[PDB]
């Protein structure tokens, strides 16, 4: 006998937040925090439909270079801002094309070019530490939109893999003792581990 | 009197404001809250008539800043220097747009001059 | 009164009235007789006919030459004299033993038929003690007048305090300006108070208490020949350091040499000119309004950031809060803000909820209260300002959850660091809450959903929340509506929950009918 | 008419403010009921 009305703050509309939110929830799924029942075991599947649609959806790069380029209005060399902002603008013009590719490599060349001409003598990796988010962004973004659908799930795969490979080698007790000695100094990683394969069947189906 | 809307009508105002986002922290936000809740009790005998949404960084959460607990509603935002959160005008706009809210109070600093 | 005797014999000053006036005014009977001796500013019925010869403009004292026949008349030798006295005062009356202390030997009498058994009972309660009869007063207002006297006969009045708000005859709420009384009546009462004090030679601070009725009739009740706890009320409205003035009185400093008083009377801060207090009776006027409230580390003087001109304190036992305003309404508003923030602290929450409510009552808003008002406000167990039921159950259930979870986790990580290969199951997210409200329990489950997210499961429902755990034992929750704040106090058999400014308490009980083993294993025998 | 009432407002007494440099404790001073203050963590 409850208000379902105030239970609405689950989705959003910004796909950028849908990404971070849903992603953190799922890495929490596979951290062990799984849910004991069918309701849940259904709901997250739906959540992954929301994923799939947003994973094909080529508005990811726009919403993340939007959001960073909103967060770097200062510290800015206007030559590079008008260059990046023009050519993102006609990524925007060329979106929804069959033949649309990221202007990533172009940005890497230009940024490397005035890195080449070196706002120098004080601020080399000052500037690097002002344009950090982009070099790792472009590093996920070399192999495309299924660069992401490969990469993320591949990581999750090794997450599952690593944990449950250490989990099974001998038998449960001794294996936990091998955990004791693999990380003798600390056991917090161990407890999260123990928790994860505790709700294995949810993990496993999923 | 029955409501803020009635205040606006009775006293000749033109914009119903029920929710204000404080785009600041510390004493500015706190002083604003204390003063407004006193006025709200005086006018409508309900201190929570205008709800306040605050942005909360992990640092502020670990510090357990009283303004957090005093506030009526919180939204976790990204941490670090004020230029990535307090000063992201577009993010602020996005939140105002998302709820939506009817007013913004900035107080002093961090984004006071853009 | 022995205290001033012993210090005075040893040349040690006392910040209070001297011995003679303290004894002759501290004994209730003797003080009532002095009041009767003076111009009787409307003394009660039982003391109408009682009086004494003239105590005049020079030093005055008890003398028992004449007040012994009259005095024994107050000490009504038998039931017949009591019944006649009861007829003169008029029913209802009170039969009171004159040697009774701490409420022994007092009986309420409504009629002459009721009188005899209560009379024999009062005799039995305090045998050998004379007994007197006094009028059970009618519903009235209890008011106080602040007095201050030097060693030369100059004694003045300042203003009053309204103490009608009483609980079991204990002053609970005070207000400074008793605007209800007529200025002229208050001036007369002040002059009477000054007359009585000057007549007996008071030389310190004092409070003269009067009973006032809406009719406009008033009756003197008693004089407290000493300082009261609420005197700082006067300090805040008068800008007078009261204990320093008391010290100065003990130093023989004339009234006209106190800076604060000089400013009060609009004179030079450093002049020595004597002041005719009668000629300057009208100069002082109260500044605004003050409300004082009795509240029930170890002593925290309590005042925050929410409001200026309002302050307070709590000691460990009791404390007082004082709220100033330009007028009554402004002071009440300020008081409200102070009680909502201070109400968020713990052991005095429900009681103070009823207090906030009482403060909000229309009778209070209209200044339509009396000494019995409150007496009818109690037996009204009016529980309100109470959270949403299901929120209650929720923050409960997850308070217990979080605590047990902390224990299970801290036991796993302690023990596992410390070297036990524990069985998996105990690592559970799985929470079983059984919480009994008003005979009903709410049975719920809670499954940990994310390091910061908790999922509450009601009778086959699913609501997903997040908390962002706090530091010092609190839990706040945020929804579409808003964010709320909770603190958890646990007992042996009660569960003591705070949801913002609100408290709610729940019992767990299955004992008297079920025998629960507290451990596993075989059942050997019965 | 604020010009016609320019002389009406007059200050009530005097106030002194001082910048000082849980985690944010609004610190009330008992020395005066008419004096109050605060400190945040930074300044107050």
């Amino acid at each position: 006998s409850l208000p379902r009305i105030q239970s609405t703050a689950l989705r959003g509309e910004k796909l950028h937040r849908v990404f971070h939110y849903v992603l953190d929830n799922l890495v929490n799924v596979m951290n062990g925090y799984c849910l004991p029942d069918p309701f849940f075991s259904s709901k997250v599947k739906d959540w992954v439909e929301r994923l799939m649609k947003t994973l094909r959806d080529p508005s990811l790069p726009l919403l993340e270079l939007q959001d960073i380029m909103t967060s770097v209005s200062g510290r800015i060399p206007p030559n590079v801002e008008k260059s990046i902002k023009k050519e993102m603008a006609q990524y925007a013009s060329n979106i929804t094309s069959v033949l649309c590719q990221f202007p990533s490599q172009q940005i890497a060349n230009i940024l490397d070019s005035h890195a080449a001409t070196l706002n120098r003598k004080s601020e080399r990796e000052v500037f690097f530490m002002n344009t950090q988010s982009i070099v790792q962004l472009v590093q996920r973004y070399r192999s495309g939109i299924r660069g992401h659908m490969k990469a993320v799930v591949m990581d999750l795969l090794r997450q599952y893999l690593r944990v449950e490979t250490q989990f099974q080698n001998g038998h449960y007790d001794k294996c936990v003792f091998a955990l004791r000695e693999e990380n003798k100094s600390d056991m917090n990683t161990v407890l999260n581990y123990i928790f994860s394969h505790a709700q294995v069947t949810k993990k496993n189906l999923l | 009197v029955a409501s803020p809307a009635e205040f606006v009508t009775r006293f000749g105002g033109n914009k119903v404001i029920e929710k204000v986002l404080i785009a600041n922290n510390g004493i500015a936000a706190v002083k604003c809250m204390r003063s407004i809740r006193r006025w709200s009790y005086e006018m409508f005998r309900n201190e929570r008539a205008i709800r306040f949404v605050v942005m909360v960084t992990p640092e502020d959460l670990k510090a357990n800043a009283e303004y957090i607990k005093m506030a009526d509603h919180y939204v976790p935002v990204p941490g670090g220097p004020n230029n990535n959160n307090y000063a992201n005008v577009e993010l602020i706009l996005d939140i105002a747009k998302r709820i939506p809210v009817q007013a913004v109070w900035a107080g002093w600093g961090h984004a006071s001059e853009n | 009164p022995k205290l001033p005797e012993l210090l005075l014999k040893n040349g040690i000053a006392f910040m209070g009235p001297p011995s003679q006036a303290m004894w002759a005014l501290g004994d209730k009977i003797a003080s009532s007789i002095v009041a009767q001796t003076a111009g009787i500013p409307t003394l009660p019925w039982s003391g109408s006919g009682l009086r004494v010869d003239w105590q005049e403009n020079d030093f005055s004292k008890r003398i028992l030459n004449v007040p012994q026949e009259l005095y024994e008349k107050g000490y009504v030798k038998d039931v017949d004299d009591g019944l006649q006295a009861a007829e003169e005062v008029g029913y209802p009356v009170m039969i009171k033993a004159s040697e009774g202390g701490g409420g022994k030997g007092i009986r309420k009498v409504n009629n002459a038929d009721d009188f005899p058994n209560l009379f024999r009972q009062v005799q039995a309660e305090v045998p050998g003690s004379p007994i007197f009869v006094m009028r059970l007063a009618k519903q009235s207002r209890h008011l106080e007048v602040q007095i201050l006297a030097d060693q030369y006969g100059n004694a003045i009045s300042l203003f009053g305090r309204d103490c009608s708000v009483q609980r079991r005859h204990q002053k609970i709420i005070e207000e400074a300006p008793a605007t209800i009384a007529t200025p002229a009546v208050f001036e007369h009462m002040e002059q009477c108070a000054v007359k009585l004090a000057k007549m007996v030679g008071y030389v310190s601070a004092g409070t003269v208490e009067y009973l006032y009725s809406q009719d406009g009739s008033f009756y003197f009740l008693e004089l407290n020949p000493r300082l009261q706890v609420e005197h700082p009320c006067t300090e805040m409205v008068a800008d007078v350091n009261l204990p320093a003035a008391q010290l100065q009185i003990a130093m023989g400093i004339p009234l006209y040499r106190i800076k604060d008083i000089r400013m009060m009377y609009g004179v030079s801060p450093w002049g020595d000119s004597p002041i005719d207090f009668e000629d300057s009776a009208h100069v002082p006027c109260p500044r605004g309004h003050v409300i004082a409230a009795r509240i029930t580390g170890t002593v925290q003087e309590l005042n925050f950031r929410s409001n200026k001109n309002v302050w307070g304190y709590f000691s460990v036992q009791f404390g007082h809060c004082f709220s100033w305003g330009e007028n009554r309404e402004e002071a009440i508003s300020n008081m409200v803000v102070a009680l909502k923030e201070l109400s968020i602290r713990g052991d005095f929450r429900t009681t103070v909820e009823y207090l906030i409510k009482l403060l909000e009552t229309e009778s209070f808003q209209m200044n339509r209260i009396d000494t019995g008002w409150l007496d009818r406000l109690i037996a009204e167990k009016v529980q309100a300002e109470r959270p949403d039921t299901m929120l209650g159950v929720v923050c409960g259930a997850l308070h217990v959850a979080d605590v047990s979870l902390r224990n299970s986790v801290s036991n796993f990580l302690h023990s596992l660091e410390r070297g036990q290969v524990l069985p998996a199951h105990t690592l559970l997210n799985t929470v079983d809450v059984e919480l009994i409200y008003e005979g009903v329990k709410y049975v719920l489950k809670v499954t940990r959903q994310s390091p910061n997210s908790y999922v509450v499961i009601m009778n086959g429902s699913c609501v997903e929340v997040d908390v962002h755990r706090l530091s010092d034992g609190g839990l706040l929750l945020s929804y579409d509506g808003s964010s709320y704040t909770t603190y958890m106090k646990e007992e042996v058999d009660r569960y003591r929950i705070t949801i913002g400014n609100k408290t709610c308490v729940f019992e767990k009980e299955n004992d008297p009918s079920v025998m629960r083993s507290p451990s596993a294993g075989k059942l050997i025998q019965y």
